[PDB]
RNA sequence: CAGGUGGUUAUAACGUUGGGGAUCCACCUCUUCCCAUCCGAACAGAGAAGUUAAGCCCAACGGUGCCGAUGGUACUGCGCAGUGGGAGAGUAGGACGCCGCCGA
RNA sequence: GACUGGGGUGGUCGCCUCCAAAAGCGUAACGGAGGCUUCUAAAGGUACCCUCAGGCCGAACCGGUCAGAGUGU
RNA sequence: UAUCAUGAGGUAGAGCGACUGAUUGGAUAAGUCCAGAUAAACUCCGAAUGCAUGAUAAUUACCGAUGGAGUGAGGGCAUGGGUGCUAAGGUCCAUGUCCGAGAGGAGAAGAAUCCGGACCACCGGCUAAGGUCCCGAAAUAAUUGCUAAGUUGUAAACGAAGUCAAGAAGGAUUUUGGCAUGGAUAAUACACGGGCAUAAGCAAUUUACCGAAGCCGUGGGAUAUA
């Protein structure tokens, strides 16, 4: 489970996700990847499940990069607790993403293997996804 | 820490309080290893009103008397230019020694300050 | 240990009210202050 | 349970009071600030709490010098 | 190692003009470098095939309808964050002197070769 | 040098500054027409309330 | 041939390479007096033994800093992206200052 | 005694600073964080003179590259 | 209120090899270098709006002093946020707006959604939103497409691609668009408001017309300024 080793502040205001991702929207470090098409909070459990899927596929070959990191703490109130009286109990960390942000990247496997593995990873994520490849890629060899 | 920057800091400190106008011009002094130069400056215009130095002036062998002669000369030049009130600028030097003699001689002359 | 201090020895009388730390300054504080009655500077001492 | 927060001090109404180009009488307060966000210049005095005020009557001028340092001055007559 | 391209002149600028250009399936492009002011023009998404391509095809010969003809190389490309479509192209005009640094594909220790058009100083490409 | 401005939409639910711009132009009723010399200030007024008025 | 003192927010700064010297500046020589620090290193005084080595000034250098378009994009006002405003970063490039007064 | 996402229990009640605060000022929550109920006879005034912290080399001292230190709280 | 002139910003955005926190790959515990990337309590930067002052222009009630108050339970919508579960017809602020204190028209019927501010009368006319087959006022109007599901006339991940276009690579493959199709679901009896319609559905365009207590016309009053 990805989460910061230390943090300055325990609580964070629930911000707002606004437009498209202007950084991290281009395939760097790899040849194939998947971009989000929605705005959402991605949890560490979802990230780990998707990474496990994409690594169980492709066998032992290739390399996989995860490009987002959960560093936003969230809280939950709890059953029987009324509104008010401060923040609730901490319940982990999330990464907020907007459409265009690349979540997963792979390199070192053929086109079909990459496409299938990234499909498998995308099926465990809470956002609809687009599969992308680097534009200077050669389809053969 | 070069002596140039050491004097530049003191020059900035002195200019933090002392500035010259057409009335009460700034009397700035340069020492050097020999001779001594005195200038009367109107700062709002960036224009020198009077000057004096010991480059063509030589009467004794000791810098204190030479500085006194320069002070008398600059008092004369200022009174000829129509200057009676000034403000002295240390120009980064301690007010003691040759500059003290120059200022004292300028007091013995005109330049009521 | 910080307390009110009264300076006296005027001429009515001239008083000044200041503060001091008595543990730090056990001895009596005495300073020259302006005297309105005599219109000059006189030595005032803590009472 | 309970919250350990809930405190806040009163706002001090800081900021620029007379902007560049306006006319200021003598003694008018120009800026309320903490420290020297703006430094005094010609015909401008600075108080104990770094309040900038006019020493004369004229037009307020804001200027910028080296290191983007901001100066407030008064142009008179 | 020589692409051919033609450009419709562009004189309207702004978000409105760029949207109007892109609605009819074309790309705003600028060309600068060396002496002389830059040239603004419009190319077509079909016309650009040096972008979705394996090699670094230097020497794009551009004929701009309102201007002369130049030999340039790809300098900057802007993509849409979501659709990955091409939204703007900037070309750097290469001259006889003033060598231009670019990226040249690597085969296994090989390259594609840059001696003409561009002078020298090729950095690398896909140095994995 | 002169323009005729006619109010064609209601000021109900419009912001108070737009209502005051209508008042400054002289339009207080629907379909009212005002004639003004087309100065930059008048044109700026018309631009501010452009969605409520028509130049005839 | 160099010095002093100012305006202009480093396009002005820093740096590398090379060249100065009859006097101008400087390094340099000595502490009796003025004056100063454990120390004449700094500060202060005494007059000319030697140096351009260093400071300083000049010239070349686009090296580190600094500045920086056009086009596009982000964002945004109008209660509709129809009609207006329009970055930041980056890329072309620029830049080894520009204006005064005094003395020689 | 009051506040109070019913009341009670628990917490809080005056002042200071940051964020919430939407690039003037102002602006709420039992929203998020911290402090105070002093101190200095010099830690006040003025003239004059200085410049921290960090990395490296040598063995508190030397050397030259460099706003991080301090400003009682 | 608008225009012009002038001025201070630290929000949106961006950036972080500018700092402080967090941080991902590497090439060579530590450090350097390269590269990728983040923030209410980060900033090397930095808008649009808003704000202050002055002058013009247009246009009506802005301040002094005094007599009389009521109110100090607010609410919905849009926008920027906190809180909550990016729940609530939830709750706490900010900027507008409306209901409150507001009738009239459309939406079947709805406090604040869309249009529009009612002096009185009229068996006159033009329009708004929205409409023109019948209930029900006005086109069974004109032209061109799409849909075959009565979809329509008032929910998703994920399938198949039913159909119509627009392409790209090489009759097959693949991409982008429109409209449909499965996923689709509880209890007194159901819904386009109903009839019903293959256009009387959806998209576009044009011309007429209908349509309010809005506007105009006619008659009659009242309250203020000139
Ligand atoms: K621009
Ligand atoms: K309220
Ligand atoms: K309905
Ligand atoms: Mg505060
Ligand atoms: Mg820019
Ligand atoms: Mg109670
Ligand atoms: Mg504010
Ligand atoms: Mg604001
Ligand atoms: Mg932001
Ligand atoms: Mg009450
Ligand atoms: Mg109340
Ligand atoms: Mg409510
Ligand atoms: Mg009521
Ligand atoms: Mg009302
Ligand atoms: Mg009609
Ligand atoms: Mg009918
Ligand atoms: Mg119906
Ligand atoms: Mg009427
Ligand atoms: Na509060
Ligand atoms: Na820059
Ligand atoms: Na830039
Ligand atoms: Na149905």
């Amino acid at each position: 489970m990805l989460q910061p080793k230390k943090t300055k502040f325990r609580r964070q205001q629930k911000g707002r996700m606004k437009g498209f991702a202007q950084r991290g929207n281009q395939l760097s470090f790899g040849s194939f990847g998947i971009k989000s098409l929605q705005s959402k909070w991605i949890t560490g459990r979802q990230i780990e499940a998707a990474r496990i899927a994409v690594t169980r596929y492709m066998q032992r070959q290739g390399q996989v990069w995860v490009r987002i990191f959960p560093d936003k703490p969230i809280t939950k109130k709890g059953e029987g607790v009324r509104m008010g009286k401060g923040k609730g109990a901490p319940e982990g960390f999330v990464a907020p993403i907007t459409p265009g942000r690349i979540i997963f990247e792979v390199e070192g496997v053929p086109y079909e293997i990459a496409k299938e593995a990234l499909r498998l990873a995308a099926q465990k994520l809470p956002v609809t996804t687009k599969f992308v490849v680097r534009h200077d890629y050669d389809i053969q060899n | 820490v070069t002596k140039e920057q050491r004097r530049q800091k003191i020059k900035a400190r002195v200019r933090g309080k002392i500035s010259g106008t057409q009335e009460k011009p700034r009397l700035t002094v340069f020492r050097s290893n020999k001779q001594i130069y005195a200038q009367l400056i109107d700062d709002i215009a960036g224009r020198t009103l009077a000057s004096a130095s010991s480059l063509k002036l030589e009467m004794t062998g000791s810098k204190k008397e030479i500085a006194a002669k320069v002070g008398d000369e600059i008092a004369k030049a200022a009174t000829e230019a129509g200057i009676s009130t000034v403000v002295f600028d240390r120009n980064g030097y301690l007010f003691h020694g040759r500059i003290k003699e120059l200022a004292d001689a300028a007091r013995k002359g005109g330049l009521k300050f | 240990l910080e307390c009110t201090e009264h300076k006296e020895s005027g001429m009515g009388i001239s008083r000044y009210i200041t503060t001091k730390n008595r543990k730090n300054t056990t001895q009596r504080l005495e300073l020259k202050k302006y005297n309105p009655i005599l219109r000059r500077m006189t030595l005032h001492k803590e009472i | 349970g309970s919250s350990k927060n809930g405190r806040e001090s009163e706002s001090k109404r800081l900021g620029v009071k007379v902007y560049g180009g306006e006319m200021a009488k003598a003694g008018n307060i120009l800026v309320r600030q903490r420290g020297t966000v703006h430094h005094p210049g010609e015909n401008v005095g600075i108080g104990k709490d770094h309040t900038l005020y006019a020493l004369k009557s004229g037009v307020v001028v804001f200027t910028r010098k080296k290191n983007d340092r901001s100066y407030v001055s008064i142009k008179t007559e | 190692k020589t692409f051919q391209l033609t450009g419709t002149p562009r004189a309207e600028f702004g978000k409105k003009a760029a949207k109007a250009i892109r609605k009819e399936d074309q790309i705003p492009a600028v060309l600068y470098g060396g002496k002389g002011e830059g040239v603004n023009f419009i190319v077509s998404q079909d016309a650009v095939r040096n972008l979705i391509y394996s090699p670094e095809i230097f020497l794009v010969e551009l004929t701009v309808e309102g201007s002369g003809s130049y030999k340039a190389i790809l300098k900057e490309i802007q993509f849409h964050p979501v659709t990955d479509r091409i939204i703007h192209i900037d070309f750097l005009q290469v001259t006889d002197e003033k060598p231009v640094v670019m990226e040249v594909p690597v085969v296994l220790g090989h390259a594609e070769g840059v001696k003409a058009g561009g002078k020298l100083s090729l950095e690398m490409r896909k140095l994995k | 040098a002169k323009i005729k401005i006619q109010q064609v939409r209601s000021r109900i639910r419009c912001p108070k500054d737009q209502k005051r711009t209508l008042d400054a132009l002289g339009l207080r009723k629907l379909n009212q027409i005002v004639e003004h010399e087309a100065t930059p200030s008048i044109l700026g007024m018309v631009n501010k309330v452009r969605h409520l008025v028509l130049i005839v």
